[PDB]
Order: structure tokens, then C-alpha cells, then sequence
RNA sequence: AUGAUGAGGUUAAUAGGUUCGAGGUGGAAGCAUGGUGACAUGUGGAGCUGACGAAUACUAAUCGAUCGAAGACUUAAU
RNA sequence: CGCGAGCUGGGUUCAGAACGUCGUGAGACAGUUCGGUCCCUAUCCGUCGUGGGCGUAGGAAAUUUGAGAGGAGCUGUCCUU
RNA sequence: CAAUGGUAGGAGAGCGUUCUAAGGGCGUUGAAGCAUGAUCGUAAGGACAUGUGGAGCGCUUAGAAGUGAGAAUGCCGGUGUGAGUAGCGAAAGACGGGUGAGAAUCCCGUCCACCGAUUGACUAAGGUUUCCAGAGGAAGGCUCGUCCGCUCUGGGUUAGUC
RNA sequence: CCGAUAGUGAACCAGUACCGUGAGGGAAAGGUGAAAAGCACCCCGGAAGGGGAGUGAAAUAGAACCUGAAACCGUGUGCUU
RNA sequence: UUAAGUUAUUAAGGGCGCACGGUGGAUGCCUUGGCACUAGAAGCCGAUGAAGGACGUUACUAACGACGAUAUGCUUUGGGGA
């Protein structure tokens, strides 16, 4: 696996951060090292998504952060229940996947091959 | 480290200043060769 | 016939422009200009509009249209370099040289 | 550790020969017909 | 180190994921029973498991571009 | 008395101090004694690896002989006769 | 007919630069400088032609000198090489939205993280306008910058009791 | 006698930038054109720049502006490797 | 065709000539300012507040001159001429 130039408590957070996130918008945009990195986790808490046994969720709620999401009509529900409610019925009868990716031209601040990565 | 410098307006106007280089001959003496100089700051 | 077009104290040292400039000698306009927007470098964004300059000298007064043009030959020299210091150890102060960019670019319908 | 001698401008020039940028991997984009990366997203469409 | 070397680019197992397994750890969660409690027992060698083995195109190697022969004379045999 | 732009710095050879001796004295002794700042981002040749170009009378993929070159190269005890 | 290596050094003849006196000249029909050239004398050096250049300058004789540079770890000013190398000055950022010619770097939001006998709040000394609101992006910010202790414009400090 | 590394330290807001606690020390920096006639408009660009058109005898006289050498940096190539 | 022998080509880059650019501020020409003098004035200013400053003063406004609250000036006598 990769390190992606950082320590091991700071890229723990960052990687769950990066997924929690993700699911939050259901595509972001990040550098291909970072995306080839968070495929894995968030493709994982998928996983623990498409049973929905309360095991799993209580092992997901490991990774994910905290967040509120406003939906239409101001209706709210967080990251768990997105994952476990709008997202497990999507790829119940997909078995694998989950994410794409789609390089994009170097950024102007550094060299970094930005990316897209989207929940499928 | 404790550098030189340590400024105080008061010491600087009281060990210079006009009045004091204005107590002496001496210090009469400084005025006049930075009046010959043309000096624009005299003390 | 030819097009000219120059850009003047750019802030660029002339050597890192030059590296840019080494791959749009003698290829065509819309290869040159995909070029320079593809290639990640700073100078890079400073050239593609002198060479734009360049060709829109050319419809504007020669009524040579763009899709005929290539880069004939362009190139890049000294500038007015600007001098400063940076405060090193030991109470030395070492030099740093800002230095700059006169680029030129021309475009030739390659006839006369 | 400081140099003997000048670099003359034929030693200098000799030694950056293989001192240069490479032209990028250009390809044409299928749906504009402008020059994108290969394996990346077209940035005046937006396609594949 | 980079570049090289090597395994692969859909007519595809190259890597990720999914499924199964090896190895590691050691009895998950929730229940029910017993205890005043600190806890214990059954479920259930359970649960988890980075690189390790296999299968599977689910995701990405989609599109395209560049470089690269047409073979000299002379003499001797043929 | 190989090797400090590879290392140490115990001895010795700066400034402090002290004992014995010499000098009226300041000080001195290759007499002791305790303490005492080891700088440098490698241009060239050299050397250890690792690429690109070109030549090998066509352009290539693979297997190669070996002109040379380098590496090893030590030895004990016991038993038998 | 003889002589002609040469250092410390002695002697002699000269070439050049500025200025002055006189004489005689050249110059927007293009002077001095500058650049090029395959030209002339024994040397110091002298011309000629062609370009740039846009006003002064040669020649003869004679006078005077701040008169000739390659070295003084010379002085001043420019530009190299080392090299696209060292360095980028203690530290946790990620992502969505917005702004713009341009965004890892500016604004807003969520999450995360660091301090917390302090990186928090006051108040002195010292600095003086760095304070605030608009606007800008050359320069200064060790990168970028739409941002700022930067630049432009206009503002801001109220005591009988401190 | 000197013509901008000279002649005052100072031809130019100079005993001033600046440096020092202070006595004190102490710079660097002249030249568009005859006339400002200082480049109306158009084109690329956010702007800096530029390219036309126009002013002028001249704009490689366009404000860093007379002449514009050398070091140094480039772009071509005839002959070589 | 095959054997033997011989010789191009190459230029990633480099060298030398040449051409055209930049950078830079030598050189030439120029003078606003200096330097050394000559001849003649003159060779005392202050409590009547000096020499030197600081603050101010304009239609607007920083700097330099000039001026002082009568302030980017007032009066008067003469010179001159839009
Ligand atoms: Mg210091």
C-alpha cells in the first residue's frame, strides 16, 4: 500500500475524512495518489453497507465522520443512515466496483494529477 | 540573546539631545562643526 | 508573409522559458498552440498568448488566416534583471537575480 | 568541495544535451476535435 | 533513486473491489441463563484479518498518436 | 613512519590553574598534573553502479562462441592402516 | 669588407593619445565614435571602402603634458561558472460551495487536528499609522496569490474622576 | 584647468540615501526631439506588453528615450566531428 | 548469389567561421557644475533677540525656493511695458 508522504495517525484521518466525504457529495476532486487510496475504503464501507446488520453498522460507524445532510424539503440524516438506506439498495446486485475514476490534467500549483473520484 | 540597544526615548534625549549637548563647551562644539557640515539633524 | 509578435520583461528567467519554447520551433499553429495548453510548465501561459498575439497580428494586417501558420521561428533572450539580497547566515548576505524575459515569436505563411 | 576550475561554455552546453522538456502526450479528443491528454478528461468538452 | 528490467492493456486477470481460502489473533455484536455487584457461560475456534493462494470483468488499463526496411562499391568464385 | 575534503582526538603544541625545580622578577622547563570550538552543498581526473546517442553496408525479435577480464585459492582434529 | 642571442643596466632613433600657436584644409552631398574587410610600413602603427551615426575633426611645423596597462589577494561597474544544483526558516490538513484571466495557497461552510500557567485576555517599555472601509496587483511576501503588516483613495484616537 | 569612474563628497532637492548609541563616517545617480509634435483609432491581452496606422528627418529617437563597444545569453546555418 | 576486401551515411550534442538579435554602459560629442587665479568692493552679527533651526503660510497638495499669523506676501518711491 502507499503512504501518501504523511504519518500513520494523519492519514488514518485523512483517509476516513476523504471517504466520509465522498459519500457526503458522491464525486470529489483530489490527487490520483489519494483517490487510488480512498477507492479501497470507501468501497469497503459499501461492503458493510449492503448488509445493514446492526454488526456492520456498528463497524462502519468506525470510519465514517459525523456529518448532517440536508436533503429536499429539509430533511435530515447522516452519513450511517445515507450509506445504509440510499446507497446499499443502489448496488444491491452490483459485486464489486462502486467508484470510477477519471484523470484529469495537471494542476496549476504543483504537478498533481487531480482526479475525480465518483461513487458509480 | 539580550542584544545592544535597548532603546528609551528619554535616556536617548537625556545622554543627546539639544539641551544637553547645549551644558558644555564640548558639547557646544558638536552643534558647531555639524552646523559647518551642514547637518540637517543637529543632535 | 511573417506576423510578429513579442512579449517584454516578462518575469520568467530566460533559461526556464526556453526550455518551453524548444518544442514549438517549426511545427504548426494548432499543434503549438495544443502544446503549450497541455504542457504543465509556468512559462507556458505567458507563451500561448504571444503566440496568439502573433496570429491575431496576422488576420488583423495581413489577412493571413490562421490555419496556414507556423511557428518559423521563436525564441527567447535576457531581460532587465532585477537584483536583491537574501539575509543568510553569519551576518553575509548572499545575492538572488530576478531575471526576465524578451520573447519573441514569429508565424509565416511559409510563401513570400 | 568548490570547483577548480570554470565550466567552460562548452563543457556547460555539452552537459545539459540531455537537459530538456519532453512534448506532452497529446492525443485528439474524439467528441471536439481540440488536443487533450491521453487518459484524461478532455477539458473544452468534458468527455471520457 | 530516476530512467532501465520484467508482468499486463478489453480479442484483458495487470491492479483495485467482490467471493472462497491460507496464515495471524483468540471466543465479535445481540440475545438468554446465573450473580447484589465486579463478572461468567452457550450461541460460535465465533468475529476481525495489510502485502499471501485461487475464481470472477464489477471498476480502471476505453480513444488514439509516434518512431521504424527497400539494402554501396571492388574483386574472386557462382 | 598508507588512509582526518573517510572518523576519533586519549598523547602532543595556545590562552586557566596547580605542585617540584631554576630565576631577585616578569616568567621558564619537551619535568609532571586537571581542563580545554576537528569547518567545507565535490567542478575535473579517479572509482562503484546505472541510462541515452551513434557504429557494427537493410530493418528486426530471440539464442549465442569466447579475444580478454574479474572471483575463488586457507586449514585443523579424530579414526584406519 | 666587417658586425647584428641577450637579463640588471647605459646609449640612440622613433610610433601613438589630449591640448595650445600659426598655416593650410575636410565636414547633413554626412564629422567624431562604433562594426566589418582578403590593404600599407622594419615595429610602435597608418590609410581606404562599405554599413550604423547625426556634428564636429583632420593635415604640416613647433610647443606643453593628468600620454600609452596585463597582473599590485588593486578600486568601481557590468556578466559569467558552481546550476536549474543547495536552500524554501520547528508544526495537519482534507473536502463542498463562491469568487476570478488564472486558485493546494483568497472568501464561506462541514469535518479533523494543535495550544490552553497559554499560541488566550489585559497593560507597560519600544515602534510610530503598521489601525478601519473600498479598490488594485508591477514590486515586497523564500512558491502561488483574486490575498496581506504591500500599493492607491477616503477615514479613524472624544476624560473635572483613568 | 576638468568634462559625469573627471571636476567639489555633492552638475541631479547631498552632507541627502544609508550606517553608527553617539562623536562621526558617507554614497550612487546628467543627455528623447528642432518643436512634446509624448504615439487619434484599430487588432490580441485582465493588465504589462506587443503589431499595424499616424507624429517626426529619424521611433532599433517611444519616455529605462543620443551614440551603444566587450564580457555574457540566444536563433539560424557553410565546413567539420 | 556467395566469399574476401574496402568505404560512405549518421550528430544526441560539440567545434570553427558567418549573419542577426538581446543584455550592458565603455567610447565619442555635449554642459547645467566644479577648480585655480587676477582686478576692485567689503571684512562684524547679536538683549534693538544673532548665527542656525522648528513649525506654519497657496484655490486644491506633498517636496523645493520664497514668505511669517498682514505668511506662496503688504506699503512707498523710482525703473519698465502685456
Ligand atoms: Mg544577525
Amino acid at each position: 500500500y502507499r503512504k501518501l508522504g504523511r504519518t500513520s495517525d494523519q492519514r488514518k484521518a485523512m483517509l476516513r475524512d476523504l471517504a466520509t466525504s465522498l459519500i457526503i457529495s458522491e464525486r470529489i476532486e483530489t490527487t490520483e495518489a489519494r483517490a487510488k487510496e480512498v477507492r479501497s475504503v470507501v468501497e469497503k464501507l459499501i461492503t458493510l453497507g449492503k448488509k445493514g446488520d446492526l454488526a456492520s453498522r456498528r463497524n462502519a460507524a468506525k470510519t465514517l465522520r459525523n456529518v448532517e445532510i440536508l436533503n429536499e424539503d429539509e430533511t435530515t440524516q447522516t452519513a450511517l443512515q445515507k450509506l445504509f438506506g440510499e446507497i446499499a439498495e443502489r448496488y444491491t446486485e452490483r459485486q464489486g466496483g462502486y467508484t470510477r475514476i477519471l484523470k484529469q490534467g495537471p494542476r496549476r500549483g504543483d504537478g498533481a494529477e487531480s482526479v475525480i473520484i465518483e461513487l458509480v | 540573546v539580550k542584544r545592544t540597544y535597548q532603546p528609551n526615548k528619554r535616556k536617548h534625549s537625556k545622554v543627546h539631545g539639544f539641551r544637553k549637548r547645549m551644558s558644555t563647551k564640548n558639547g557646544r562644539k558638536v552643534l558647531a562643526r555639524r552646523r559647518r557640515k551642514g547637518r540637517k539633524v543637529l543632535s | 508573409m511573417e506576423a510578429k509578435a513579442v512579449a517584454r520583461t516578462i518575469r520568467i528567467a530566460p533559461r526556464k522559458v526556453r526550455l518551453v519554447l524548444d518544442l514549438i520551433r517549426g511545427k504548426n499553429a494548432a499543434e503549438a498552440i495544443a502544446i503549450l495548453k497541455l504542457t504543465n510548465k509556468a512559462s507556458s501561459p505567458v507563451i500561448e498568448k504571444v503566440l496568439m498575439s502573433a496570429l491575431a497580428n496576422a488576420e488583423h494586417n495581413y489577412d493571413m488566416n490562421t490555419d496556414e501558420l507556423v511557428v518559423k521561428e521563436a525564441y527567447a533572450n535576457e531581460g532587465p534583471t532585477l537584483k536583491r539580497f537574501r539575509p543568510r547566515a553569519q551576518g553575509r548576505a548572499s545575492a538572488i537575480n530576478k531575471r526576465t524575459s524578451h520573447i519573441t515569436i514569429v508565424v509565416s505563411d511559409g510563401k513570400e | 568541495a568548490v570547483p577548480k576550475r570554470r565550466t567552460s561554455k562548452t563543457r556547460k552546453n555539452k552537459r545539459r544535451t540531455h537537459f530538456k522538456i519532453s512534448v506532452p502526450g497529446m492525443t485528439e479528443c474524439p467528441n471536439c476535435g481540440e488536443y487533450k491528454l491521453s487518459h484524461r478528461v478532455c477539458k473544452n468538452c468534458g468527455s471520457y
